RNA sequence: UAGGAUAGGGGCCUACCAUGGUGGUGACGGGUGACGGAGAAUUAGGGUUCGAUUCCGGAGAGGGAGCCUGAGAAACGGCUACCACAUCCAAGGAAGGCAGCAGGCGCGCAAAUUACCCAAUCCUGACACGGGGAGGUAGUGACAAUAAAUAACAAUACCGGGCGCAUUAGUGUCUGGUAAUUGGAAUGAGUACAAUCUAAAUCCCUUAACGAGGAUCCAUUGGAGGGCAAGUCUGGUGCCAGCAGCCGCGGUAAUUCCAGCUCCAAUAGCGUAUAUUUAAGUUGUUGCAGUUAAAAAGCUCGUAGUUGGACCUUGGGCCGGCCGGCAUCGCGCUCCUAGCCCGGCAUCGUUACUUUGAAGAAAUUAGAGUGCUCAAAGCAAGCCAUCGCUCUGGAUACAUUAGCAUGGGAUAACAUCAUAGGAUUCCGGUCCUAUUGUGUUGGCCUUCGGGAUCGGAGUAAUGAUUAAUAGGGACAGUCGGGGGCAUUCGUAUUUCAUAGUCAGAGGUGAAAUUCUUGGAUUUAUGAAAGACGAACAACUGCGAAAGCAUUUGCCAAGGAUGUUUUCAUUAAUCAAGAACGAAAGUUGGGGGCUCGAAGACGAUCAGAUACCGUCCUAGUCUCAACCAUAAACGAUGCCGACCAGGGAUCGGCGGAUGUUGCUUAUAGGACUCCGCCGGCACCUUAUGAGAAAUCAAAGUCUUUGGGUUCCGGGGGGAGUAUGGUCGCAAGGCUGAAACUUAAAGGAAUUGA
RNA sequence: AGAAGUCCAUUGAACCUUAUCAUUUAGAGGAAGCAGAAGUCGUAACAAGGUUUCCGUAGGUGAACCUGCGGAAGGAUCAUUG
RNA sequence: GCUCUGAGGACUGACAGUCGACUCAGAACUGGUACGGACAAGGGGAAUCCGACUGUUUAAUUAAAACAAAGCAUUGCGAUGGUCCUCGCGGAUGCUGACGCAAU
RNA sequence: UCUUAAGGUAGCCAAAUGCCUCGUCAUCUAAUUAGUGACGCGCAUGAAUGAAUUAACGAGAUUCCCACUGUCCCUGUCUA
């Protein structure tokens, strides 16, 4: 289950079964990579870009209609994150909380927390650096850490 | 986590033992289908269903009734085609019925059919 | 439970070295203190009579079981020594030889005798089933 | 690196340079009553213990060190020196080394001959020829192992059961026993002419005359309450002596002691003692246990370790009686093997697994053959017309691992194509070697063969498995007494002040200490201080556990739910390491309401250091810093799967009309019905489990294996001594042994 | 060629001072545990054991024990819709 | 002591030219085993008692265990006040104010 | 049981505090009124008159040991 707290949800996306996309997604493939790369351009992450297709242009996925998922038409375009998502989030998230923390030194359940945010960094870390998407020397240090990010 | 040919041993064992007809297996595998083959082949479960929709997948066994037990030697040993022998007793009723289904390089087969080819592997399970 | 893994050939022989050491058998053998009991691992062992004794027996019976305490050539220690069967302690006389044999129980005090581990069975040496049979008198 | 030295590699040594090597996969050190191995015991399988020893390898000659001779020695049945020990001495000096055979001292529980021989096996010499305490033989030998005597057969007899009838007899058949009963048979233990054996004697195997009357040619060792087979026999003893491995016997009717008769067990053996194997599924890999019996870390994070979801053609087949060989939609072959244009050919990922093979020292282990008489053995031996030699054997098996090799390629790791630096028949350019046209050696060079580089055209289906009833992350509305900072509020208590009023009040079962006409308690009003957050408050919520209840705000976080969002294995549990950790406690500021260990009093009591009451210190509260434990409890580690039923309830969500003291009307919100998740639980039931109480998870276990961590091995001693280490201190973490003991404990049943 | 002697080297016993490790053993006194025997004093615990039991911590007491603050039930309540 | 080896730099045009006062390693040879050769220059250890330490003290017999000390504690005082001086008027602490002054 | 306002608690000791006293036991010694470690009916120890310890320090008081020396045995001699 949920690894940082004994949660055992299995609340989640449950994906169609055709692949091929549905009659009414007529839409152009070539006009959905600009419209990715519009959104990737405006400075946006790929969950902010399914959402927003998903929601005003109705896109049901991205893979349904190109074949292509949002990460890999980005990087064929050249607008990857330069720090991959989650570990973006994460950063930003322990970013956060160490700010309020050093306003608050009595905050034992957020040092608690932070401690397990930080855990989490620096396993993502570990599997992105065996996966070559982040330089093999990167290393979260909580010093600079908040320049990377926000 | 999973170690898969469990979650399916153990819930066929479950269902029978309780005396259901139809059961199904959340998980599938080569391994499986070429398990539940074996359980048929040798006549211990009737035909079954293999939900592939688009997904680990899924299967349903219809089952007979007929077989007692299965169980998954997790714990892969290996096996030469020596101490099949001393595993034919160890695990089974009798020196009659009963097959300890070993994984070899001619695919997932029997003890017998495993002695027959001259082959040895490792020991996936057994039912009887 | 148990660690099955199948790499973990060195986590169960580390535990099963470990935890043999709770058994006290093999602690008592593979300890080594064996070689500080008065023995120092014999089978019987040779020593001189300095008095006998007797000593009380156990609260369910009453008695005075008759021992000697002896000391061993081997070694130097004192110890307390059974004088096995009815008026046979008399053949036992102060500075005499005799041989400390186990008085049974594996190096355990046996029956209702307190603190006496060790019996005599040679005195002079003639065997002291042979004075109390009458079959050879020192 | 350079060198020296050695037979030779080598930090084996030197000079110079570099700073490396090893380590939680246990280095280094420590223990070993540790030479290693082949192997020995026990063994259902797995294992446990052992291995001085005769075969192999090493080491050593009292402890070390150094050497000559020699092919070979750092040799000791060779030397040189020192240390220990000791011998002869004519007093100067000299000679030493039994862990060789034999023997002696000593040590010890514990170990034979100061014998004979080179005849066998082999070695050695200049060598058929000498020598061999190697080796063999004789002597002591209950180390262990083998075969195996101590009587057999008869009729008489008091008898004793069928069977001749069974009646009603009587005797009668296998001979059952007490028969020193009666009797003729047989024999070796022993003795002994010999012969044979032997290198010579001897043991044996053969055998002349001896050699048996059941007292003798004599069988014992341990028992007779149970475990454990066999005395409710007879005398003695009197909780004495003594037995008894455990339970127990013995205090005057002792089946247990001590004895006689009887019986039992094994029987040329049997007990005792210690070590050890089985028993022991009480070491549990196969194969234990952790709710309550011993035992889940307080809780979470966590590195190494261990473990890891699904997917990728051998999918249909001809073929001849398990496979050879074969087609489809088999990237190439020039080289060996290479067909009557042809199977089946090399180099351009690693392993683990398994199969077959090689090679594996013998003795041992199993196992074949063989009549040493059998046997344990041994490696012999068998028929000829047992007449001038035939037939011969002296097999095979195993050998765990590591290494070598062939074929298999399911199962699982490691490794890795999206920047295309990818693949692809071709084309020439950068440049080089050279062969038959250099009959001699050859040597730069023209189309040519090969590196290597190299640009462009070519073709290909041109190149990334899904998105786990795994995980992270994202977005939406929520939810919570989860956290922090600030903050409003509440009566009450205490003290005070103001006012009234007069004999009590407080306390208990009862009293007093106490307060009280200096007006106590009681009444009202106001103030101040500081703590606590009633009732609502639940088989209810939140939290990793500890824990968390007045209001509002800000701050950051979080589970669940919803999702046609994203990433795609990123995960589980975790020695080292890290965070939080109630109360008490310790240090120092702030506060000092109530309560209150200590302390003092008042009662009680035999006493009362206590229960009861009065006063009261630290403390109780906040802050800064420590501590690191609780019955830190669900006495139940974490992740995962399946299995039974139901209604409640908390959170979210979806679907339904039917009314609101709401709503510009619907929606929404409150309520009702249904259903999905996810919580804490709860109730009935075994078809389950278990020692049971009990448990729907403590179930899916002798038909035993999903993963992972920690931990227990009778009760004490003892969480003690010590050593370490964190802490200011109390303490915490780690943590024995001696010795003691036969029960301690769990669950339930009857009673009292 | 060659002896005695001698030189500079290398191996180096062996003795000696010190340090240090390990295995035994003495010690006035101090203080543990165990066991015995027919002892002294109490009543702590097992029933509501007459103050419910016990667990962490602090202090005190002849001894058992008491008391405070917090916890639990292994409680003497599975219960207030009465 | 003597003779050497090596390392450690500057300036000018990874090399060349010139310069460089000093320090640090190592080896040979040598002497009546003498070498910090004069000078200068700690004896060491095991324990007790006292005072924590540094400091000060009876000038001319006592240098100390005595005094001070940091630390701890107590007391008074909110200005019309506390401690103190003056014969008086007045003053010290006070150019002060409780984290202050004062007395132990 | 008398008695007090309270009966010296934690500790400590022949201590610079103990008359008895050269206390008793151990060690140091050939021999120790000394020293140290203990024992405590403490003439007359004892808690900020501060109790018990205590690393570093000390021209402080004591005791033993190693090296050292004319301090001594036991005196001699040289120089200003
Ligand atoms: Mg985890
Ligand atoms: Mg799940
Ligand atoms: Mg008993
Ligand atoms: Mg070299
Ligand atoms: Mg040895
Ligand atoms: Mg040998
Ligand atoms: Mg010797
Ligand atoms: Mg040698
Ligand atoms: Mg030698
Ligand atoms: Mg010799
Ligand atoms: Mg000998
Ligand atoms: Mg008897
Ligand atoms: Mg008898
Ligand atoms: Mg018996
Ligand atoms: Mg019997
Ligand atoms: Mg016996
Ligand atoms: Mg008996
Ligand atoms: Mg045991
Ligand atoms: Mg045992
Ligand atoms: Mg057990
Ligand atoms: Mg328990
Ligand atoms: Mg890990
Ligand atoms: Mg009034
Ligand atoms: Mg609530
Ligand atoms: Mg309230
Ligand atoms: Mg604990
Ligand atoms: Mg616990
Ligand atoms: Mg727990
Ligand atoms: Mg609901
Ligand atoms: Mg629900
Ligand atoms: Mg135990
Ligand atoms: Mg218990
Ligand atoms: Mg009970
Ligand atoms: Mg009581
Ligand atoms: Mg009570
Ligand atoms: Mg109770
Ligand atoms: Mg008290
Ligand atoms: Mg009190
Ligand atoms: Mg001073
Ligand atoms: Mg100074
Ligand atoms: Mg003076
Ligand atoms: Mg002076
Ligand atoms: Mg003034
Ligand atoms: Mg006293
Ligand atoms: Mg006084
Ligand atoms: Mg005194
Ligand atoms: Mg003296
Ligand atoms: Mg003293
Ligand atoms: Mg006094
Ligand atoms: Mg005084
Ligand atoms: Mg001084």
């Amino acid at each position: 289950g949920r690894m940082h707290s004994r949660g055992k949800g299995i609340s989640s996306s449950a994906l169609p079964y055709k692949r091929t996309p549905p009659s009414w997604v007529k839409t152009a493939v070539a006009d959905v990579d600009e419209l990715i790369t519009k959104a990737a351009k405006k400075g946006q992450m790929p969950s902010q870009i399914g959402v927003l297709l998903r929601d005003q242009h109705g896109i049901p996925l991205v893979k349904s209609v190109t074949g292509s998922k949002i990460l890999r038409i980005l990087k064929a375009h050249g607008l990857a994150p330069e720090i991959p998502e989650d570990l973006y989030f994460l950063i930003k998230k322990a970013v956060a909380i160490r700010k309020h923390l050093e306003r608050n030194r009595k905050d034992k359940d957020s040092k608690f927390r932070l401690i397990l945010v930080e855990s989490r960094i620096h396993r993502l870390a570990r599997y992105y650096k065996r996966t070559k998407k982040l330089p093999p020397t990167w290393k979260y240090e909580s010093a600079t850490a908040s320049t990377l990010v926000a | 986590g999973r170690r898969i040919l469990n979650d399916a041993l153990r819930t066929m064992v479950n269902a029978e033992r309780r005396g259901k007809a139809t059961a199904q297996l959340q998980p599938i595998s080569g391994v499986m289908i070429s398990f539940l083959n074996i359980m048929k082949h040798r006549g211990y479960i009737k035909n079954f269903e293999v939900f592939d929709p688009h997904r680990v997948g899924k299967i349903t066994v219809e089952l007979q009734g007929r077989i007692k037990d299965c169980k998954a030697l997790t714990y892969r040993q290996d096996l030469r085609a020596t101490e099949i022998e001393k595993y034919r007793t160890r695990m089974l009723p009798t020196r009659q019925w009963g097959y300890v289904v070993v994984t070899t390089p001619n695919g997932v087969l029997d003890h017998e059919e495993a002695i027959r080819q001259n082959v040895g592997g490792q020991v996936l399970g057994y039912f009887h | 439970g148990k660690t099955r893994g199948m790499g973990a050939g060195r986590k169960l022989k580390t535990h099963r070295r470990n935890q043999r050491w709770a058994d006290k058998a093999y602690k008592k053998s593979h300890l080594g203190n064996e070689w500080k009991k008065p023995f120092a691992g014999s089978s019987h062992a040779k020593g001189i009579v300095l008095e006998k004794i007797g000593i009380e027996a156990k609260q369910p019976n009453s008695a005075i079981r008759k021992c000697a305490r002896v000391q061993l050539v081997k070694n130097g220690k004192k110890i307390a020594a059974f004088v096995p069967n009815d008026g046979c302690l008399n053949f036992i006389e102060e500075n005499d030889e005799v041989l400390i044999a186990g008085f049974g129980r594996k190096g355990h005090a046996v029956g209702d005798i307190p603190g006496v581990r060790f019996k005599v069975v040679k005195v002079s040496g003639v065997s002291l089933l042979a004075l109390f049979k009458e079959k050879k008198e020192k």
